[PDB]
């Protein structure tokens, strides 16, 4: 708020002002990979990749 | 090593190589059975990586 001095104060009334801040989002973050079905005979690398992605 | 010898003598400095495909003839094949092996493998497309496909 403003503060004002004196007795008269005539024609010197102020208004109200409240400011704002905006919160937004970003883009999604991804781990994205492709595997052929022959690569899933042993799936250990696939699981370890999931853990690395986390 | 000599226990595995299958030939009387090695290849000399220059002995003629005899070609045995001199005419285009349809082949007759003979073997001792199980000389040919068929190696088969599965395709793990039933893995969770493949979800839209049955």
């Amino acid at each position: 708020s403003p503060t004002q001095e004196g007795w008269d104060l005539t024609d010197k009334a102020t208004g109200l002002l409240e400011l704002n801040v905006a919160v937004n989002m970003g883009e999604p973050d991804n781990d994205f990979f492709q595997l052929r079905a022959d690569d899933l005979r042993d799936e250990t690398a696939y699981r370890r990749r999931i853990q690395s992605a986390a | 090593q000599r226990a595995y010898a299958n030939v009387n003598t090695s290849l000399a400095d220059a002995m003629a190589v005899n070609i045995l495909n001199v005419k285009d003839a349809r082949t007759n094949v003979f073997w001792a059975d199980d000389a040919i092996r068929i190696v088969s493998q599965p395709i793990p497309a039933n893995h969770e990586l493949f979800a839209g496909m049955k």
